């Protein structure tokens, strides 16, 4: 028995048995775009073993064959087929149209709305006064913390370049060591197997920075790591708070986007986001 | 146009008022004058712009929420139409993307025997038959080798060898010709798929407004 | 990353049926058509006494 | 790497709890829409409530 | 809605949308003399970036064979297999002195890119080209079109559909 | 990725013309000059009794 359609997508399928092909016929249809009569007339296409064919309502009143399937697939309903009527419920859907009749809550937010664009002019001018004082009073508020990160963000990197500039020649005494090794004192016949635990050392503790750090171990990423553990261990030692530097950045950057969000609507008299 | 030459068809109203003209009726000619509209004041109309401005987005919000159902009945309908106009297309898309896996997946798998089948020849030649010292060059070279095409690559492709993108490439390499030998034409397909994104994207772009009643974003 | 922009978790990550089988089956046998195309060369380079290990 | 296998631990743990994950996502998908369209309520911009 | 007619509005609003239609397309008025040189400026660095990377290719393979002559025709293995390893690590040091001296990692598809910046750079300084008009150009048509494509955003109704 | 945002397929990839032969004419003269280089450069060191090896 039909006792429910399948959902494929978003689009309806209804498998009704036929009365004289002993089968589970499909039947996929348009909600939108399709009315009873269409589904009736291409319903009986199929068999033609139908003498009738009747869409029904849970209360026994016909429906008329030209509402739309969308408005009969809101509740369940009865498909009369000549001797036997196949109850069908069919899956409860939340919404596809936002679309029913008028409501006071329609008409209050109308003249909410009526109300809003008759003062949104006086009132964002009122806004861009206040945000235009309020930016030069935070930008000179913020007068003496840059003076002292600027230094303290010198420092840090002044020290981070003498750490890259020690890796370089790091690098480059391994490679004297190793070549005064395998020709002058040694040979290479020595020297392999130091070369090979060397890199493989190397291939070890490039793990071993990943497994401490959580991150991988690239050039500019470990990098700025230490520059930033840098940053924070000298900016503790000059007694320097960055909770009130970083709201004041944060905070100056949220009123110049407010300024910028709001200040061209005025010129081009679009709405804001 | 008064010096005997004819207007087109497709030219501006406002551009036709600015001199006289000639109207030809089916026998007669009238020789129209339009007026000169001298009302062009700079003063007192900055202060005209701001109050046409202001009844337009009186009108405005007067006629948006019947506006906003005609336009979301209109994108459902497109939507459901959009559909079943690319289902057709649809199932001899899979059919093209399912070779064209098989074939990559053929290159995925004969990398891994390559790389087997180098390591077995280097095991039994270095063990075997040669000795280490006379097989170690032999795969210094091939690691050489391998550093050297994998910058042909780049060189070739525009594009950094590593394993992933290689593959998509590969794969989209297969679809092209699998699109093109079985006569698919892949432009259509572009726009009904492109056109379904546009038609759904301002679907949800009108919860804001039919919702919850905030006003709606930008395109962007 | 293991979440999304919300606070909501990745989906399982997807996992091929059987893949240490299905790589040791096909790294295996190659390994050895490669022991013998290598013997082979070999055996036939020295027997033409072009390249004989002395 | 290491977010594949915590994923893959995790998804088989909360299959031996039986965790119902989905109804953790929609909800945690569901208050950030509902903060964020409470936020774009409170929008010192637009007038959208009195006495503020 | 009697004041939507006496006010003529509908005409106030093509009004605005020729006004920006115009400034748009003369905007790209102002462009057309100034991307004939950038193609020639653009096209006369990738000519050269071409060079740079088939120079590469050609040093590979250069050292290739000045490595694998030595090790079977003149010398041994067990004299060049030493040199094979420093000229790596000569290598693995060239490319993390890339990196301090340009502060980005060595790979092919950024030192590419940045060459052929430096390439572009040197020649639109050498031909005297107007770089910063062509970049106000190039956002302000990229502004104006966003403008036009929210004045007939299809949701709103700006605009009459006649 | 094979996909954009949509399900459009993304456009064919831009293959190089003759990319082999253009790749193989530029290894192929410039390895020989790297073996000339090298065999005159041992030569040149040889014969005036500076390194020799056996
Ligand atoms: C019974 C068993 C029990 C045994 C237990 C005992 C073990 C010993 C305990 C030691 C613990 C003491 C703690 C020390 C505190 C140090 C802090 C400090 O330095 O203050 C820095 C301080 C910053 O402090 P901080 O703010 O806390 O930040 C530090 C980190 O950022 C911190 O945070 P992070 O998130 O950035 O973390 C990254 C972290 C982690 O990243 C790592 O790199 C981890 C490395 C571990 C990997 C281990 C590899 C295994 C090797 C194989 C073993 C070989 C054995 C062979 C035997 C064969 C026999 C069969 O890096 C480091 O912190 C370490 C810096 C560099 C260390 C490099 C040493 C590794 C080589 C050791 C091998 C020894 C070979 C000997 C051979 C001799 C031959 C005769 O100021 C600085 O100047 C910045 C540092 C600048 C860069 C690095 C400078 C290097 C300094 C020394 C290097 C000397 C030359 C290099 C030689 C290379 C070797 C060949
Ligand atoms: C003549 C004088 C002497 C000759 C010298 C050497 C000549 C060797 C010839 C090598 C040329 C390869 C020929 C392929 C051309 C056509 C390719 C094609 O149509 O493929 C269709 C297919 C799809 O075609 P499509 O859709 O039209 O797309 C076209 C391109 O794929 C579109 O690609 P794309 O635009 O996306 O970019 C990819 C691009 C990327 O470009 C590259 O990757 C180029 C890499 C090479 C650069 C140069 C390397 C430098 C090497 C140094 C040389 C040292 C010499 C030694 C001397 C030292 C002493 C002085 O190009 C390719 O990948 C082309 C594919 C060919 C790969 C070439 C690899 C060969 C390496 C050989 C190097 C030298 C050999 C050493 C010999 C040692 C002697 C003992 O392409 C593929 O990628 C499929 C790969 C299949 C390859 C062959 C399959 C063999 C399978 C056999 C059956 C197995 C049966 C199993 C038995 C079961 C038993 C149990
Ligand atoms: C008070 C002021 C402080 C002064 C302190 C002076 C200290 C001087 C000595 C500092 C030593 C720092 C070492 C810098 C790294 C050396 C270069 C490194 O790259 O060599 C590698 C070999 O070295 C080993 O790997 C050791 C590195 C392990 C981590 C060491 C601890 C690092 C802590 C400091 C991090 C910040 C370093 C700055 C970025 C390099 C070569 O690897 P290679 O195969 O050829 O190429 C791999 C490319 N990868 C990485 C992208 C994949
Ligand atoms: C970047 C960080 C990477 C660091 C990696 C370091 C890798 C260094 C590898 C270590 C090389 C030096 C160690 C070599 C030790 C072996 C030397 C000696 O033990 O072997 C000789 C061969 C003699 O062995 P034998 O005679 O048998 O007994 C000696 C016993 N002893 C050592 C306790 C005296
Ligand atoms: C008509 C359909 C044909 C079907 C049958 C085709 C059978 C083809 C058999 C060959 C398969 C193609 C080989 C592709 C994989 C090669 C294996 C290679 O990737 O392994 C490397 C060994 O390299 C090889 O020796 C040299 C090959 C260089 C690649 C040149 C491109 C050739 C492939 C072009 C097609 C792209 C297919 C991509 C498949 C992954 C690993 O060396 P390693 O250094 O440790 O890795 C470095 C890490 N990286 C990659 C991230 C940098
Ligand atoms: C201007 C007129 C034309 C000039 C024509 C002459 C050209 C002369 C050649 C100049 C060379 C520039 C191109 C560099 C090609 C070297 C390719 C490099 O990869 O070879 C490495 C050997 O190293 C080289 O000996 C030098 C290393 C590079 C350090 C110097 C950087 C030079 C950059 C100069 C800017 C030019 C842009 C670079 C173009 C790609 C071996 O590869 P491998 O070991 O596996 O690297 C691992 C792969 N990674 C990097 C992705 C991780
Ligand atoms: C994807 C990977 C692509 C790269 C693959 C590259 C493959 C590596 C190539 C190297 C493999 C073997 C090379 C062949 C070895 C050379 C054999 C021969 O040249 O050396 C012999 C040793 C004989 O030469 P010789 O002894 O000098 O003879 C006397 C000199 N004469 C000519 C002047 C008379
Ligand atoms: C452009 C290339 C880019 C590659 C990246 C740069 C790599 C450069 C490093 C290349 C390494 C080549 C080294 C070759 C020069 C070594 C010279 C030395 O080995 O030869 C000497 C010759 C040997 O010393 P010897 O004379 O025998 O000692 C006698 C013992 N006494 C002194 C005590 C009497
Ligand atoms: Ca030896
Ligand atoms: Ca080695």
């Amino acid at each position: 028995d039909d006792v429910t359609v399948v959902y494929q997508n978003g689009l309806p399928v209804i498998s009704v048995r036929l009365p004289s092909r002993r089968e589970r016929c499909q039947f996929t249809l348009k909600p939108i775009s399709d009315s009873v009569g269409v589904f009736l007339r291409q319903l009986q296409e199929e068999d033609r073993g139908i003498d009738r064919v009747a869409i029904y309502s849970p209360d026994g009143v016909r429906v008329a064959a030209s509402t739309g399937i969308d408005l009969l697939l809101l509740d369940d309903f009865k498909l009369v087929i000549n001797d036997l009527t196949y109850h069908v419920r069919p899956p409860k859907r939340d919404l596809l149209s936002h679309e029913n009749a008028a409501t006071l809550n329609d008409v209050k937010t109308l003249v909410q709305q009526l109300y809003t664009t008759l003062c949104i002019e006086q009132h964002q001018l009122n806004k861009e006064r206040e945000l235009i004082e309020r930016l030069e009073d935070l930008k000179e508020q913020l007068a003496p913390l840059e003076k002292v990160r600027i230094e303290i963000s010198r420092k840090a990197e002044k020290r981070t370049t003498l750490v890259l500039w020690g890796g370089l020649a790091y690098m480059a005494t391994q490679f004297g060591i190793l070549a005064r090794l395998t020709w002058w004192e040694y040979s290479w016949d020595i020297m392999e197997p130091v070369t090979y635990f060397i890199t493989y050392g190397s291939a070890m503790a490039m793990y071993a920075y990943f497994v401490m750090t959580r991150q991988e171990y690239v050039y500019p990423e470990a990098r700025d790591r230490q520059y930033l553990l840098f940053f924070h261990k000298g900016a503790k030692k000059s007694r320097f708070d960055l909770e009130k530097y970083n709201q004041l950045k944060d905070a100056i950057a949220q009123a110049e986007m407010d300024l910028k969000r709001l200040r061209d609507p005025l010129q081009v008299h679009l709405p804001l986001r | 146009s008064p010096d005997g030459v004819r207007v087109a068809a497709s030219t501006g109203i406002d551009l036709l008022l600015l001199d006289d003209f000639k109207l030809v009726i089916n026998d007669l000619t009238y020789h129209v004058r339009p007026p000169k509209r001298d009302l062009l004041s700079h003063e007192n109309a900055a202060t005209l712009n701001d109050v046409k401005t202001l009844v337009q987005q009186l009108y405005t919000t007067l006629c948006i929420e019947q506006h906003q159902l005609n336009k979301e009945r209109e994108l459902i309908e497109r939507l459901e139409d959009l559909k079943e106009q690319l289902a057709p297309l649809e199932k001899v898309r899979i059919e093209i993307s399912r070779k064209a896996e098989k074939r990559t997946t053929l290159v995925l798998w004969g990398g891994l025997a390559y790389m087997a089948t180098q390591f077995g020849i280097l095991a039994r030649l270095t063990w075997w038959e040669y000795s280490w010292d006379i097989m170690e060059p032999v795969t210094y070279f091939i690691t050489y080798g391998s550093a050297m095409a994998m910058y042909a690559y780049f060189v070739m492709t525009r594009q950094e060898y590593v394993y992933p993108e290689a593959r998509d490439r590969q794969y989209l390499l297969f679809f092209h010709k699998g699109a093109k030998k079985s006569r698919f034409d892949l432009e259509k397909y572009n726009q009904l798929k492109d056109a379904i994104a546009q038609a759904e994207m301002d679907l949800k772009r009108l919860r804001d407004p039919l919702q919850v009643h905030l006003p709606l974003r930008q395109i962007g | 990353v293991i979440v999304t922009r919300s606070g909501a978790i990745l989906p399982k990550p997807v996992k091929m049926s059987f893949g240490l089988l299905r790589v040791f089956s096909i790294v295996i046998p190659f390994l050895y058509v490669g022991t013998l195309i290598s013997k082979n060369f070999a055996a036939l380079l020295e027997e033409h006494d072009i390249f004989v290990p002395e």
